[PDB]
């Protein structure tokens, strides 16, 4: 139980040592030991802490026997380097893609994790996620392409790989015109949809009552001209950045999009564009003039499924098929 | 328990860290402290409880969903059942009382299993293997919804949910109201799949008369007050047009942050007169369209009230956004956020207006509500509850809310199981012979899992102030002989449960007590995950706040 | 750890049932002296300092702060009787308090489960409504002489019984004025206006149809007496309107600043010309009036009243027939008030009062009550609302039921015959309602100074003879029937009193635990 | 909790409970803190430690029994080691610092076995069986020195004396201390060389002078001087004599009075005049009984009135006053006299005999002390110690006290061992050899007991600045090549690791108790599970 009230139940020894505040100066160094184990290999953070405490217990009796501390430190470094060559002869190389070696090693690596009983369908889940990215240069296999989305409610048995990019945030629903979208092109809007305003302070002076009649029509005409270029490209799905500085949506803008049945989801993270652009195969559109059909992708089904109070927006299939794909997995569970 | 442990000896922590069996002992006491509440509230013989905020207001809540929500529990493992009771409302909507007692009993009996030195993974596997066979056994003993010629189901489905509640004696009257309310609000999606939008039925709080005289409104009832008193209070005649507008009818400032600068003083008045004239342009298109009722999300300025009285139009202001969406689909109207179309011109189309039989505003006990009945496009329903006070209706509001979730599961899945301890007792005999096959260390874990489910049928007799053993001993006689009943319907021996009123064992099918099958699947899986997470905690670490 | 921070200790079992019954009995015990024509009065002290002295059941409960959680439910029962009907709020608590008092020796003694009792209370509630329906007789709702004796039922308890002869004429014309044909008369208290004027005499009063305003005239020349008044309601203030856009004018030429003030004077004169198109004799607005618009209306003889209450404008539109229009451009002759007359401003040292007299069926009336003191005048206001509430249920349904101890005992006799025929587990809780209906007729004897032992003993023997009209006198305590003296009360009052007591008894009997400290 | 206070025992929140692995870790570390304190003072290269008392008095000693006695502790496990060294000092009186190091060494090797999952009783069962195997092995290696005559028997007493005199302050005079400690037992002992009485030797310290002035004086040393010091300080016997005829009297000189409260009523002047003559006749009669008996120095327990100052001065009779009752027993033993209860029982056969009675001036002022010498071998030997510091005069007492405890243990027949770490190494390899034959679950129990015995030789190398690894490896390789067990650690660096040439000798009864006190104490400590400590 943390100081702010957050309670974390973790099997991994790294989180156990990180969330726990140790008053001893040297005992906190074990927290960063599991950090190096989790950053490089990612597995064995619990064993590396025990092996560190075991070597200290063996070297504790060596201090009273008249051995200099640097001799003890130089002895462990020479023994650790020799221990590396011991494991190099015993290990066996494996094929690029093998369902027998990868699945059995993934379920074994779980060990005491709560998902060990659920490892039946979860073991092929982690294997098939890495097999989508294959290289002969043995790259580190960046995990940014593999996105694990957490949803409150349900059971872990319902966890399965999604065939396309999943959206964490829900639809605006203010207009809520389209109920369900089939065979739609997902767009990406990096700009703001609103009546025309500069990014800096401006002034609008009305010297005649007949001028206000043109203002209300032209402010709606700008939002109308944006919908015209979108309709010509047949883009039924739009995604807009948060845009805390300038309003991203408007009641007059959502009403224009409701007539064309265009689904729009806002409040999207800025760092998630790389997962949206590469996963859906869509080039972001930051300008109404740069908007075209070539930058738009293709999606079979874009819908929002409300199940047991948990609302989620999922996309099924990607017709782009670019160089490398992405992995999307939705995580469900009873307890947060 | 006993004496407190020493504080951070050679451990050098700033908080409190306790290890050993003291953590699992306090984890059981955390679930047992929150169980003793939910225990006495289980079954038709259960009794309501009153929670006080110390501010002078009291809260009467029978089920443990709101009880655990209101009661503040700072124990780390105690918050699991608090979130589990809040969870049970999300998926099934009913069973918050049974899910807490079962999950607390699985941990209670497991406290003696760890003293055997049995590792929790053996205890967890014993509960999971017994659960996999339990879910399959429930699907074998289910009964079809066909039954006799007539329905004779949905009426009995609501009577089970009305149990444990003060209105349980009136369940015969409320049985026909819940069934007719859900069938009217049903929708269609996924190309033929019927959906049931729970909470679409309006629940109104009125005073006077009695709960037995509550009338089911054949349509939606909007809770709000009339704009102006000069408007006609009742509108008659067929094809009543209703306008739902989300746009502000009050006079608003020009743009947002601009500034109005006027040079010629002769235009000072003409510019200001135009600001008030643009607002009335949208009202002129509504009056010419023949809209009888104008529903507005926000308020309505006095400029728009004079046009509604002269045209005999009923204005309504301060409408909830979620309420107008149900009015649009029911009456057939289309929700209008603003007046515009693809063309540059601005006009109002008559297709956006709905139609119904009658619109009348009823006022009972300071509660003013507009009764919209006879929707042609899509039917709707509303229930007006009458009781002692508002807090007496707070329990009746959640009593009918849980009944809508139980009937929803029976129409989607026609598979139902009898209530009153039928499922909990049937799983015991099935797991007795199954545990002897596996043996080894998992035989005791499965045996304790079957005995842990006995808390539900035993709680029924304890709260009834009767002898529990004679009811349970005679209960097992039918279930123990049901597995050995053997093929040849003449089988029988199954679908029997406890009758707490008469103190006898009778068939639950003829008694009219049924429960959805999916309610048993989601309850046993959710109650197990709460016990698995607790049995796996070796050491609790509490860090003091800074 | 502490686990639950809210009432970690728990009181359950018979200890929680006694605390709920004992606290509920204490609510009814204080108002026992508040029932009957000889009933006493109760004075209450609020933290604000205002003194409220009345025998009404609801006014006593809502102004007392009860720390007992379950006893607060007894406080809200009178609100159900007051909002739905308004009469009989005292008999509801006495009946509901007696049920739990009679139902106490069951869970402790007979060990009967509450739900078993609830099933008996619901069956006894259905049979009680049938007995009340059988003893009820229809009467003519269009008879003015018959409705005067019905209003005196609630007046006999109140201090206004001395003026009852005068008070019936005030409440009769008040309900008949606001009612209209349509759910039948659909009369509402909001249309009836009761104005409290300190000083004067109670014997001298009259029903005035209109709205009594305390605002004075805005100009001395304004005529305070008009033979044929014409009322035009305007929600827009006569002051110069300012745009909410915060328009800033940049003045350059020397004639620009002088023209702005002239245009402000031209529009005020222009708005007066739009009003003078119909030539109204009176002007009434709910906002302030500028001093410039006052002179422009002096030539047309338009009396202007400012800062009128918002709800009063809707009451003016009913009596005068005028239509409320905010803009002066839409004013028409049809929107001008007509048929109004007898407009006069009476001079009183305290405040200036304006009178209106009427010649679309909805009307309104303003009752001027003159008391001896401000606090007694507050009592007549409460007594007038309860007097008009009796005539409401008479006009809704022709059904009329006896009162004064006849209806309560008529139910208990019918419950005694069916109790012996049940022969089951529900026989004991079924007899609790029969003894619970006896508290009301027994209370009338204790407050009258008679002997409840010998009177109630012979009273039950009378109902066995086949007559349901035998009541209990409030003065002499005679067993003479209520047909002679004429006590009668609407059936709705008898039904709402029994239904509320049964629904409230089942609520407190289901509470097995009392916990606090939640602080939501 | 259910909402009601749950209290099983009074002072609930005051008392604490320890259980599991944390309870065992706190017990081992409590002994390691005491061990590292004692390991620094173990061996002749060790160092003393200052003991500050709450009253302000200071104590400087390396003795594990004295350090832990005045040590104020908190944890009860460290308090069990206090009575461990106290058990060694009370009975044997030698090796108080070795029982603490050996006991903690058993607990250090037991902590490693507990972490491996061994039940604590199985650990205690292995130490009990290994304790008897080490004692039976060392018992066969030693030889009986009782075959030598009394001339060579004195040499073995000088060998074990110089060993116990080391490791303590003022160890430069150990050559003379070893000679004086043996001559005390030579004078006081049984003719059969058995069951010598230790109580006949008293330890009397004196603050002043230098350590070189310490010498043996056979007799009684009293803090009281001669009454009425007009008499010569040094008393000399008559020309011919049988002795000095020392007199000891527990009765003060007074006219006879009843023990009960009495009332003497004088009713006439004649009765008062008779009391005058009766008064002086008793003081004249008491002084004549001593002169007729030939006695010279008179010792009084309660003293006497100033009337007898000049009376005893005329007859040249020395006298002392206010002598303690415990010192009167010490006087009659030295002079072989008999205490005379009254003058009527006074005879010449009950008078003591000593060589000379005299007093020393000591320092400038200080106080006057009486000294008695004997003319031949007697049953009383009083130790005389001088020093330039109060701390030196104190520690030298218990330094020679522990030295006398080693000599009296050699009086027991057929028990001798050689020190210098040669005993622990010999018994260590005998236990490790049995571990290979037994195997089983107890195989690791004999390994922990073998590694614990080697801690004492390795501790000696720490204080001497040597390598404990290279020193222990030489001793283990020597016992495997040759059967000689006399090779051990040399902290003085004189070479010749054979203990026979270095003369270092220890009692076997002292080394046997070190294993028994350490093994039997760890058996009780490992059984402790729940620790309930109330707040002070």
């Amino acid at each position: 139980k943390t100081s702010r009230g957050e309670i974390i139940i973790s099997n991994d020894g790294h989180t156990i040592l990180k969330q726990m505040a140790i008053l001893h100066p040297v005992a906190r160094m074990l927290v960063e030991v599991s950090a190096a184990q989790d950053s490089e290999a990612g597995d064995g953070t619990t064993s590396v802490v025990i092996l560190t405490g075991a070597l200290l217990g063996a070297a504790e009796r060596l201090l009273n026997k008249g051995i200099h501390p640097t001799i003890i430190a130089d002895s462990f470094q020479s023994a650790a380097k020799r221990s590396v060559d011991i494991l190099l002869e015993m290990c066996h190389k494996v094929s690029l893609s093998d369902r027998e070696q990868l699945v059995r090693a993934a379920s074994t690596s779980l060990s005491s994790k709560i998902v060990s009983q659920y490892s039946s369908f979860l073991a092929p889940l982690a294997v098939d996620s890495v097999l989508k990215i294959s290289d002969e240069n043995s790259k580190n296999v960046d995990l940014n392409d593999i996105r694990l989305v957490k949803k409150v409610g349900g059971t872990i048995d319902d966890t399965e790989m999604i065939d396309g990019v999943v959206l964490t945030q829900t639809a605006i629903k203010s207009a809520g015109g389209p109920t369900r979208k089939e065979k739609a092109k997902i767009g990406l809007i990096q700009f703001q949809i609103s009546p025309p305003k500069p990014d800096t302070e401006n002034n609008i002076i009305v010297n005649d009552y007949r001028q206000m009649d043109k203002i209300l029509k032209e402010e709606r005409a700008y939002l109308l001209n944006i919908c015209k270029k979108i309709k010509k490209a047949k883009c039924n799905v739009l995604l807009i950045q948060k845009s805390i500085l300038r309003d991203a949506v408007n009641d007059l803008a959502l009403h224009f999009l409701s007539k064309l049945n265009i689904m729009v989801v806002k409040d999207i993270e800025r760092e998630e564009i790389e997962f949206l652009s590469k996963g859906l195969g869509c080039k972001p559109i930051a300008d109404i003039e740069l908007f075209t059909e070539d930058r738009l992708g293709s999606a079979d089904l874009v819908e929002e499924i409300d199940s047991d109070g948990s609302k989620i927006v999922r996309v099924t299939g990607i017709r782009n098929n670019n160089a490398r794909p992405t992995v999307s997995v939705v995580i469900r569970g009873a307890n947060n | 328990q006993l004496f407190n442990n020493s504080r951070s000896d050679t451990l050098f922590l700033g908080g409190e860290k306790i290890s050993g069996d003291d953590i699992r002992n306090q984890n059981v006491l955390a679930t047992m402290a929150v169980a003793n509440v939910v225990k006495s509230s289980l079954g038709p013989v259960g009794l309501d409880k009153m929670l006080v905020d110390d501010i002078g207001d009291f809260t009467v809540t029978n089920d443990g969903a709101t009880i655990l929500s209101l009661l503040d529990v700072q124990h780390p493992a105690g918050k699991i059942l608090v979130e589990l009771a809040q969870q049970q409302d999300r998926e099934i909507g009913d069973g918050t009382t049974s899910v807490v007692i079962i999950a607390s009993e699985l941990l209670k009996r497991a406290n003696e299993l760890v003293k055997n030195k049995i590792h929790p993974t053996t205890i967890i596997t014993g509960f999971r293997v017994a659960l996999r066979e339990a879910i399959r056994f429930i699907n074998e003993v289910l009964s079809t919804s066909v039954d006799t010629l007539g329905k004779e189901t949905l009426i009995n489905i609501a009577k089970t949910s009305m149990s444990s509640k003060i209105i349980g004696a009136d369940s015969d009257f409320f049985s026909n109201m819940v069934v007719d309310a859900l069938l009217a609000v049903k929708t269609q999606n996924s190309k033929g799949e019927i959906k049931y939008p729970v909470k679409a039925v309006n629940v109104l709080k009125a005073h006077g008369k009695s709960a037995t005289e509550s009338l089911l409104v054949p349509g939606y009832a909007l809770n709000c007050t009339v704009a102006s008193q000069a408007m006609p209070k009742r509108i008659a005649g067929g094809n009543v047009k209703i306008a739902c507008l989300d746009l502000n009818l009050q006079k608003a400032r020009m743009a947002m942050g601009v500034q109005i600068n006027i040079d010629d003083p002769e235009q000072l008045e003409q510019i200001r007169k135009r600001e008030a004239g643009i607002v009335l342009e949208r009202v002129k298109k509504i009056i010419d369209a023949g809209a009888q009722v104008v529903l507005t999300t926000k308020g309505i300025d006095d400029l728009c009230l004079k046009e509604f009285v002269e045209a005999k139009i009923m204005g309504v202001r301060r409408c909830k956004k979620e309420d107008l969406r149900r009015i649009a689909r029911a009456t057939g109207a289309t929700l209008v956020s603003s007046m515009s179309n693809l063309e540059g011109e601005e006009t109002f189309e008559s297709s956006y207006l709905g139609l119904c039989d009658e619109v009348v505003q009823a006022k009972f006990s300071d509660d003013e509500c507009i009764l919209i009945k006879g929707t042609s496009k899509h039917s709707s329903s509303s229930i007006i509850l009458r009781g002692a006070n508002d807090y007496s209706l707070d329990e009746m509001e959640r009593s009918l809310h849980d009944s809508l979730s139980v009937v929803k599961r029976t129409l989607e899945s026609g598979n139902v199981v009898p209530g009153g301890g039928c499922v909990e007792a049937a799983l015991n005999i099935y797991l007795d012979n199954f545990a002897t096959t596996v043996g080894s260390r998992e035989q005791l874990a499965i045996a304790e899992f079957a005995a842990a489910l006995l808390i539900i049928p035993k709680t029924l007799a304890v709260n009834a102030a009767k002898d529990s053993s004679e009811l349970v001993a005679k209960l097992r006689s039918y279930h123990a002989a049901s597995q050995m009943a053997k093929p040849e319907k003449r089988r029988s021996y199954r679908n029997y449960g406890l009758d707490l009123i008469r103190g006898k064992i009778v068939d639950e099918i003829h008694a009219g007590v049924l429960e959805p099958t999916i309610s048993k699947v989601k309850s046993l899986k959710s109650a197990l995950e709460a016990c698995v997470a607790i049995l796996r905690i070796d050491t609790m670490i509490t860090v003091d706040p800074e | 750890v502490v686990f639950m921070n809210a009432s970690q200790e728990r009181t359950t079992g018979r200890q929680a049932q006694i605390s709920n019954i004992t606290a509920a009995k204490a609510v009814a015990d204080v108002i026992r002296t508040c029932l009957g024509p000889k009933a006493m009065l109760k004075m209450l002290l609020d933290p604000m300092g205002g003194l409220v002295l009345t025998n009404d059941g609801h006014a006593i409960l809502r102004e007392i702060d009860v720390a007992h959680p379950a006893a607060k439910s007894m406080l809200e029962l009178s609100r159900t009787q007051d909002e739905e009907v308004g009469d009989g709020t005292t008999t509801v608590i006495i009946l509901a308090g007696e049920i739990l008092a009679q139902c106490a020796p069951y869970l402790i003694e007979k060990n009967i489960h509450p739900v078993i009792i609830i099933q008996a209370l619901k069956k006894a509630l259905t049979d009680a409504l049938e007995v009340i329906k059988q003893v009820s007789k229809p009467v003519d709702v269009e008879n003015d002489a018959a409705m005067k004796k019905l209003i005196q039922a609630s007046i006999g308890t109140k201090y206004v019984i001395h003026w009852s002869e005068k008070m019936c004429e005030l409440a009769l014309d008040a309900v008949k004025t606001v009612r209209k044909d349509l759910n039948f008369e659909i009369d509402i208290k909001r249309y009836v206006r009761v104005e409290k004027i300190p000083g004067g005499d109670v014997l001298d009063s009259r029903v005035l149809k209109g709205v009594l305003l305390n605002k004075d005239v805005v100009h001395p020349k304004m005529s305070r007496h008009i033979e044929n008044p014409r009322v035009v309601l305007l929600d827009c203030p006569l002051e110069y309107k300012k745009g909410e856009s915060q328009t800033n004018i940049e003045i350059e030429k020397e004639e620009d600043w002088n023209r702005i003030l002239q245009i402000e004077e031209e529009q005020v004169q222009l708005m007066c010309e739009q009003i003078l198109a119909v030539r109204p004799t009176l002007v009434i607005t709910e906002k302030g009036v500028s001093d410039l618009a006052q002179h422009y209306l002096l030539k047309g003889g338009c009396s202007v009243l400012r800062r009128v209450k918002k709800s009063d404008n809707n009451r003016i539109a009913r009596v005068t027939g005028a239509t409320i229009v905010n803009r002066v451009e839409d004013l028409k002759e049809s929107d001008v008030g007509t048929n109004c007359g007898l407009f006069k401003v009476e001079m009183i040292g305290d405040e200036y009062f304006s009178f209106l007299d009427n010649c679309g069926l909805q009307k309104a009336c303003t009752i001027m009550l003159r008391g001896g003191s401000k606090d007694i005048l507050n009592e007549i206001d409460r007594n007038l609302q309860d007097a008009m509430a009796v005539a409401r249920n008479v006009m809704l349904s022709p059904s009329l039921s006896p009162g004064g101890g006849a209806t309560e005992m008529a139910v208990s006799v019918k419950l005694a015959e069916k109790a012996k025929q049940l022969e089951g587990i529900q026989q004991w809780p079924y007899q609790a309602v029969a003894d619970a209906m006896e508290c009301i007729p027994r209370t009338l004897i204790q407050n009258a100074g008679g002997d409840p032992i010998r009177l109630l003993s012979q009273l039950r023997a009378k109902h066995a003879q086949g007559n349901f009209t035998t009541g209990i006198d409030g003065d002499k305590g005679k067993i003479v029937d209520m047909v002679s003296y004429g006590i009668w009360e609407p059936e709705v009052i008898k039904q709402q009193s029994v239904k509320t007591a049964i629904e409230s008894a089942c609520l407190l009997l289901r509470v097995d635990d009392i916990v606090s400290g939640v602080r939501k | 909790e259910m909402g009601r206070p749950f209290i099983i025992v009074k002072d609930q929140g005051n008392k604490k409970r320890q259980h599991g692995l944390e309870a065992k870790k706190s017990h081992i570390l409590a002994a390691r803190s005491v061990a590292s304190i004692i390991k620094t003072s173990l061996g002749p290269r060790g160092l003393d430690k200052i003991l500050i008392s709450p009253d302000g008095e200071i104590t400087i000693t390396n003795d594990g029994a004295t350090i832990l006695s005045q040590m104020e502790l908190d944890n009860e496990i460290a308090k069990l080691l206090v009575q461990l060294s106290k058990s060694q000092d009370d009975e044997i009186g030698d090796g108080t610092t070795g029982v603490v190091v050996l006991a903690s060494a058993l607990l250090d090797q037991a902590l490693e076995l507990i972490q491996k999952g061994i039940h604590p009783i199985k650990i205690a069962n292995g130490f009990d069986e290994a304790a008897k195997l080490a004692i039976s092995k060392l018992e066969e290696t030693c030889d009986d020195i009782s075959a030598s005559n009394d001339e060579l028997f004195r040499d073995f007493l000088l060998r074990a004396a110089k060993t116990s005199l080391g490791s303590k302050i003022v160890s430069k005079d150990h050559d003379r201390f070893a000679e004086m400690a043996v001559e005390a037992v030579i004078n006081v002992m049984d003719k059969d060389r058995k069951d010598v009485d230790f109580d006949l030797i008293k330890m009397q310290g004196r603050v002043g002078g230098s350590i070189s002035d310490s010498k043996l004086i056979n007799g009684v040393i009293l803090d009281k001087d001669f009454s009425h010091p007009q008499m010569p300080k040094c008393v000399l016997p008559k020309e011919g004599s049988d002795g000095v005829k020392l007199a000891i009297l527990t009765c003060p000189f007074e006219p006879p009075k009843p023990k009960t409260k009495h009332k003497l009523d004088i009713s006439s002047v004649e009765e008062y005049q008779k009391l005058q003559t009766y008064e002086q006749d008793k003081f004249k009669e008491m002084i004549d009984d001593v002169k007729k008996a030939g006695a010279d120095v008179v010792i009084c327990q309660w003293g006497f009135d100033d009337e007898a100052n000049h009376l005893l001065l005329q007859n040249d009779l020395p006298a002392v006053r206010w002598v303690g009752g415990q010192e009167l027993e010490h006087i009659a033993i030295s002079t072989n006299g008999r205490i005379v209860p009254r003058f009527q029982d006074l005879s010449k056969d009950k008078l003591g005999t000593c060589s000379r009675i005299y007093e020393q001036e000591f320092g400038t002022t200080k106080d006057r002390m009486l000294i008695i010498e004997q003319s031949k071998e007697t049953k009383t030997v009083t130790c005389f110690v001088r020093g330039s510091n109060k701390m030196i005069v104190d520690e030298a007492e218990r330094a020679l006290h522990d030295s006398l405890c080693v000599v009296r243990n050699l009086v027991k027949d057929s028990r001798v061992v050689y020190g210098g770490g040669a005993a622990e190494v010999t018994m260590s390899l005998a236990v490790s050899e049995e571990a290979d034959k037994q195997r089983g679950i107890d195989q690791y129990a004999f390994r922990g007991f073998a590694q614990a015995l080697d801690t004492i030789p390795m501790t000696l190398a720490e204080n001497s600045g040597l390598d404990p690894i290279g020193t222990l490896s030489t001793l283990k390789s020597k016992q495997l090549k040759e059967k000689i067990s006399n090779i051990g650690v040399d902290c003085l660096g004189y070479g010749s690791n054979d203990m026979k040439e270095l003369f270092v000798v220890d009692p076997f009864i002292g080394k046997k108790q070190q294993i028994l006190l350490a093994t039997q104490l760890c058996r009780m400590i490992l059984k402790i599970d729940n620790v309930i400590i109330s707040g002070k």
